[PDB]
């Protein structure tokens, strides 16, 4: 079966060069009639189609983002490089390869994908505030903190039903933030005692809040 | 090649059911295909046929004006509405494929499903009670399967692990209008008390389920 | 369950509707090029059984070389052309001067390139073999001079294999005067033939159409021998350009049309001539009369328009109105009551007359329906077979449904001895007018006595 | 409407033996005729079709004949497998197309002895009010036996019930059960119950018997 | 370059419903082709040739169209179905994508539970206030969002996150934050966040005075 | 091994294309002459009609097939490349070491898979319909 | 596919036509005459086929190869215009011209 598979930098700081390595199997560029595409998603947005490259070398790019867009392939390692220049956050999106033919216009296989980032922003701490109470809702505020992903657990996973973690929106500083929340009886509070933990890798941090009005 | 029907169940007289049958394996849309039903001890009765394309229908003259038969290619579906059911109307109902593709003409049916009971009745619904037929080299045992309505009943040994020796007898009708069978085994003598033999009675209408285990 | 079908009982005649067109328009002319190795002279005495097949295969390559330097209804209103003047055209410049050497210098490093010629045009250039570099390179300098000892039998597969592309081309060029069609493999491989396909200024579904349909091109194309000058062979690969895709497209079927009067002959026939594929494409409505110069692929029909006429939208209301005052339908006459079939697109059409035993059957329940003297049309679905007297047609098993147009036969309405039964490519009005002559004849002339 | 009659309804034969059915049409169907066996409890396999005609996998023991209103179909090496019932069917042009009533074949091992089996009604059952007492006649041939009740000693009349299922597919027997089914408080006003068995495998009748308790 | 516009960019159906999908482009094509895609998960192709049904996919779908006008039909619409839907055309460069088609299930109804939250004293010592606004458990997705500060309106100064439909009762949550400097909110007194849906009404309103 | 190696490709190419592939006398009128033969083209797609006949065709080389329109077809297998390849070529080409031994296999090999090169090829070149039929044909 | 040839062993007869005219000494004015039935006759059910294009007809001597859809199935009086074209049994088929 053909499988393909994206790889690049999951951030990339800003009017820098991306560049991005698709690699394959199931079929080989060098064949007649095949071709490689580049088309990339930006969050809540719909697909965009970049660049392709076929086995004469032909190429074409999207006017859109142009001229910065340069696309290049080797047969010999399976693999098709495309490169793009002076970065913009929107930018900031995922991106899949896939196949094309001659004998059809369109893209029969699909790479799982790889998603680039785009800030000057980079590791950072969050800082948990809880939202106190006053059927009663509490939940607890994530602000400012860079990248994702990040996760929100109650009382260690005990509390599960009730609960919404809410999609993080990016700020205007470049940093994320999020707020998640539970709904509990109105009459567990006071003795019942809410525990929010948040679980921060890739600034190594675990900042459990307790949650009383 | 494979034919899956259902919809089969108790419907009062008068009233309507519809029956649905679900095809795979084949290329649904290039054959004809036909309804056949067939009530408990008795022989076979052609209902309808629908053309691969739906264009052109035919019923038996028993069902017309009463029975409406319909397709869904997209879907490889076919299906079977019964109006106004008469008690005469209960049977085990076939959904089967034709043997011949494209065609306006009507063939033979080639590939059959295992079917759908569909009970006409004013007869109210009672699950049946297991009693067991204790043994007392080659010795019989059995069950006997007694007081229930509609038919059928479905009898297996050993979750289906015993089918050498088994004779399940047709239900006979009681002064009562009830059902009753009796299912019995034989098996080496020397096995007794130490292999297990437990009937497994099924009765669907009443949605009855008893695994009785037989002992001497 | 695209296509669709239509027949008119009132004209005896059928229309399919599901098709979609595929005209040629145009021709994209291309030079492919072969490098190829002169040889003076292979010197190899002693006759050694891997001595003489080098040298017999060698020879086999030189005579190739040798037999290349040696070469240097309706329809009658089409007219003519010249179907390779385009090609021919290409070869003709290449006739001159050093312009082998610009194209031989383009294609040194790369195996593919555009050069402009001094004609002007621009075209594609293909460098698909070059024996040159192995024969020069590997065979030629341990052939001279007095010893040649071949070693490893491998070798001499391998030339073999290579030399082979060459001779067949050299093979076809001389039982076609240079000048063959269908291309073949041998002419022009699959990938050189898809990697052609793409540098071709045309509509990427243009490409799309040519890249799934190859074989299709391929009888639709020319290779045309040019030159040898220099050390290269150059020939001209005549491709279809299809300028026209995706239009609605519709081919009628015709068949004699006459009354069922009891008597032996005193019959009166009709027959439509305008039979054939109809599609739009400017406004207008390409047509051509020879269906054989139209393939077909299920929804796609490849026409050439040198065979057509192109005629005015209203040729449609011929099939619903053959007496519409907006245009003059093309027809013919007989007293010819003669029973045949036609075999449509998802039926056939069934002109029975006389004594003539016509009938329809399946090939399982066998004779289904025995035909009542006139034009009918039965559908391919529930109909397998056609028996007209002692002919036996045999019908389409195509998916698509089929319309029966009730009407009255068209020839009821005229009285025989007035009627023109004469006419080859006449039409309705030019019938009413010699009607309405022998009807002012035969009125004035009873009106005066 | 075109009618299917076929003959015999039911026959006896050994195993090897070569059997013959036949088929009426009301009416000319040239060779539009199907054949199908059913064994007991499974769905009906279709042996084959323009009356001779059969399908791949089906045994070349089946052979079918006729044309026209009769048609034969016969089984040169009756096999066990054989059993149940055997239908035909026209579709000759327009439907309805229709079945004939069936015909049961039936294998013969040459004349058999009933093995006879007795069982008292089960403890539970009594419970209920209820006592059935159960004779089994297993494995025997021809299907004719006469099954006499006696309550001490006494021949019973109008308190019995048989059951006699389709000829099994591998030994070519019957089997039959004959129920007695009285109330608790008749059934303990008797102490011996016992089932008399006379078959014409058997030179003088069997009886089967138990004492309550 | 073409470009391409298609509708309903927001639909909902009930199991077994008919579904369509209607593609209009700006320059008459071969081909319309189309693919699914799951959340976050890659796109796959469903649809090619216009009407042809790829590998792996159910005879359930279909394609129809010609020139500019192309439609898609599911013929019954089974929870699997669940994603967004894009028309694309490889005809002519530079290759386009539709607008999108997200796809759910017709119909639902819920009224918005409304809270809200004051700044935590812990963030108000950083020099930054937050108040928080919760919608709980409504649908359908639509909802407005009025943010008030001492009556008069708040523009640019909030951000709205929703949640992902749930899969127990298919409604949605949504969240708004308004942030402000410590400074700019100890010089108001009363905040209100005023909610609008369909499930409402007349438009509720969540406050508090400061302090 | 190269010469094997471009003989495969050729096999390939040739599998490749195929796949790829998917006075008076006024009177007598028109008829489809392959009319016949393309019905039988159109119900060899469906399912595993092909399976139906890859079965009969296992043990023998000859047997006759009904399909489900019912017509009974005469089936021949006049050429058995997979098991040539399969049994003869596939275990002498992946040797771990990329030995050989003699030529007699690429002979044999070009022997064998010629047949196919010239069937694929009069297809090609006749869009899948070919008239007279060749001896390479039959 | 291969032909099934139902139709073998039936006597077989070509015919070959060409122009008749007057020879008359003027130098046009002159008519000419032409039998159109030209081609192979054959026959099968108790009719005859006829192929009008011969070309469609394969000879190896004895026996003669055509191809019936190609064909008309004509009655047996057909042999009377050999013998005589003025028969009140059968119209002959001709056609005229004053091209000499």
């Amino acid at each position: 079966q053909v499988t393909l598979r994206e790889s690049g930098p999951a951030l990339v700081k800003p009017t820098q060069t991306l560049t991005l390595t698709c690699t394959f199997s199931g079929f080989s560029l060098s064949t007649a009639g095949m071709s490689v595409g580049w088309i990339r998603q930006p969050p809540g947005k719909a697909l965009e189609w970049l660049a392709d490259i076929w086995w004469d070398d032909k190429k074409h790019y999207n006017p859109s983002l142009k001229d910065r867009l340069t696309i290049s392939k080797d047969t010999s390692k399976n693999q098709v490089v495309l490169k793009v220049t002076n970065m913009d956050p929107a930018d900031t999106a995922t991106y899949y390869c896939a196949r094309d033919m001659i004998f059809n216009f369109y893209f029969d296989v699909w790479g799982q994908g790889t998603t680039v980032t785009v800030s000057s922003a980079s590791t950072k701490g969050p800082s948990v505030f809880p939202l106190a109470p006053s059927t009663a809702a509490l939940g607890c505020l994530v602000k400012d903190y860079f990248p994702e992903p990040v996760t929100v657990s109650w009382n260690s996973g005990a509390l599960t039903s009730g609960v919404h973690t809410f999609p993080a929106v990016l700020q205007s500083s470049g940093l994320y933030s999020l707020s998640s929340v539970v709904t509990v009886p109105s009459s567990s509070l006071g003795t019942q005692t809410y525990i929010c933990n948040v679980n921060h890798k890739p600034s190594n941090t675990k900042v459990d809040k307790k949650v009383e009005p | 090649v494979q034919l899956v029907e259902s919809g089969g169940g108790v419907v009062q007289p008068g009233r309507s059911l519809r029956l649905s049958c679900a095809a795979s394996g084949f290329s649904f849309s290039h054959y004809a295909m036909h309804w056949v039903r067939q009530a408990p001890g008795k022989g076979l009765e052609w209902v309808a046929v629908i053309s691969y394309d739906g264009e052109n229908t035919y019923y038996a003259d028993s069902v017309k004006g009463r029975f409406s038969i319909s397709r869904d290619n997209s879907k490889n579906t076919v299906s079977l509405q019964m109006n106004s059911l008469r008690p005469e109307d209960t049977a085990l109902y076939y959904c089967a494929r034709d043997r011949i593709v494209d065609d306006y003409y009507y063939y033979g049916m080639d590939v059959w499903g295992q079917g759908a009971t569909v009970t006409v009745s004013s007869a109210s619904t009672k699950g049946p009670s297991v009693f067991p037929l204790a043994p007392s080299g080659t010795a019989a045992l059995g069950c006997l399967v007694k007081d229930y309505f509609p038919e059928p009943v479905t009898v297996s040994w050993n979750s289906g692990a015993l089918t050498s020796g088994v004779h399940t007898f047709p239900a006979v009708l009681q002064s009562s209008g009830l059902y009753s069978l009796s299912s019995v085994v034989t098996v080496p003598s020397s096995s007794l008390g130490t292999q297990t033999y437990i009937c497994n009675v099924n009765h669907k209408p009443s949605n009855t389920k008893v695994d009785k285990k037989v002992e001497p | 369950q695209n296509i669709t079908e239509e027949f008119y009982q009132s004209t005896c005649s059928a229309v399919s509707k599901g098709y979609l067109s595929a005209l040629r328009t145009g021709w994209y002319t291309s030079v492919i090029t072969i490098e190829l190795s002169n040889i003076k002279e292979n010197k190899c005495n002693g006759t050694d059984a891997k001595v003489k097949l080098i040298k017999q295969e060698l020879d086999k390559y030189k005579n190739a070389v040798t037999e290349l330097q040696l070469l240097m209804f309706l329809g009658f209103l089409l007219g003519v052309g010249s179907a390779i003047a385009s090609g021919v055209a290409v070869c003709k410049v290449l006739h001159l001067e050093g312009e082998v050497n610009k194209i031989k210098s383009a294609l040194l490093s790369t195996n593919k390139a555009v050069v402009s010629l001094s004609n002007g045009v621009s075209v594609l250039t293909f460098k698909v073999l070059d024996l040159k570099n192995y024969i020069d390179k590997q065979l030629l300098p341990i052939l001279n001079k007095q010893s040649c000892s071949i070693s490893n039998i491998e070798t001499v597969i391998e030339f073999q294999q290579k030399n082979n592309r060459l001779l067949e081309i050299t093979r076809e060029f001389s039982v076609n005067a240079g000048v063959t069609t269908p291309v073949s493999t041998y002419m022009l491989t699959n990938s050189e033939l898809l990697s052609l396909i793409n540098d071709m200024p045309i509509t990427n579904d243009q490409k799309k159409l040519m890249s799934n349909n190859v074989q299709i091109v391929r009888q639709q194309s020319y290779s045309i021998m040019c030159i040898i000058k220099e050390e290269v062979l150059a020939y001209v690969v005549q491709l279809p350009l299809y300028g026209v895709i995706d239009t609605p497209c519709w081919k009628l079927h015709t068949s004699p049309l006459c009354t069922t009067n009891t008597k032996e002959g005193s019959n009166i026939c009709l027959t439509r001539t305008d039979r054939g594929w109809y599609c739009d494409n400017a406004g207008s409505v390409s047509f051509f009369p020879q269906a054989e110069t139209c393939k077909v692929q299920s929804n796609r029909v490849f026409c050439d328009t040198m065979n057509s006429l192109t005629l005015p939208s209203e040729v449609n209301l011929c099939n619903v109105d053959i007496f519409n005052p907006k245009y003059d339908c093309k027809i013919m006459t007989s007293k010819t009551d003669v029973s045949s079939s036609v075999i449509t697109s998802l039926g056939a059409i069934v002109s029975c007359y006389g004594k003539t035993k016509c009938t329809a059957s399946n090939k399982n329940r066998g004779i289904i329906k025995t035909f009542s003297n006139g034009c009918d049309y039965v559908s391919n679905k529930g109909v397998d077979t056609v028996s007209v007297g002692n002919t036996l047609y045999y019908v389409n098993k195509q998916e698509g449904k089929s319309l029966y147009v009730k009407g009255e036969p068209i020839i009821n309405f005229y009285d025989p001895l007035v009627f023109p039964s004469d006419e080859f490519d006449a039409s309705i009005s030019q019938v009413n007018e010699k009607i309405n002559q022998s009807l002012a004849f035969i009125r004035k002339s009873d009106e005066l006595l | 409407d075109i009618q299917m009659t076929q003959s015999p309804s039911s026959l006896s034969a050994s195993v090897g033996d070569r059997v013959t059915i036949t088929c009426q049409a009301s009416q000319d169907i040239k060779k539009y005729l199907n054949w199908y066996h059913q064994k007991p409890g499974k769905v009906p396999e279709l042996l084959m079709h323009d009356a001779s005609n059969l399908e791949t996998g089906v045994p070349s023991r089946f052979s079918g004949r006729g044309s026209g209103t009769d048609f034969t179909l016969t089984i040169s090496s009756l096999q066990p497998e054989d059993i149940g019932t055997y239908y035909c069917q026209q579709y000759d042009n327009l439907p309805p197309l229709t079945f004939g009533g069936g015909t049961k074949v039936e294998i013969k091992r040459t004349v058999a002895a009933p093995s006879v089996f007795i069982f008292p009604p089960s403890d539970e059952q009594l419970k209920s009010g209820t006592a059935s007492v159960v004779c089994l006649l297993n494995n025997f041939y021809p299907r004719e036996a006469k099954v006499q009740w006696k309550v001490d000693n006494a021949l019973q009349s109008g308190n019995s019930q048989e059951s006699v299922t389709e000829q099994d597919s591998k030994d070519s027997t019957y089997s039959l059960s004959s129920t007695l089914t009285l109330s608790k408080a008749d059934y303990e006003k008797h102490k011996v119950y016992a089932c008399e068995v006379t078959h014409q495998g058997l030179s003088s009748p069997v009886t089967k018997s138990f004492n309550r308790g």
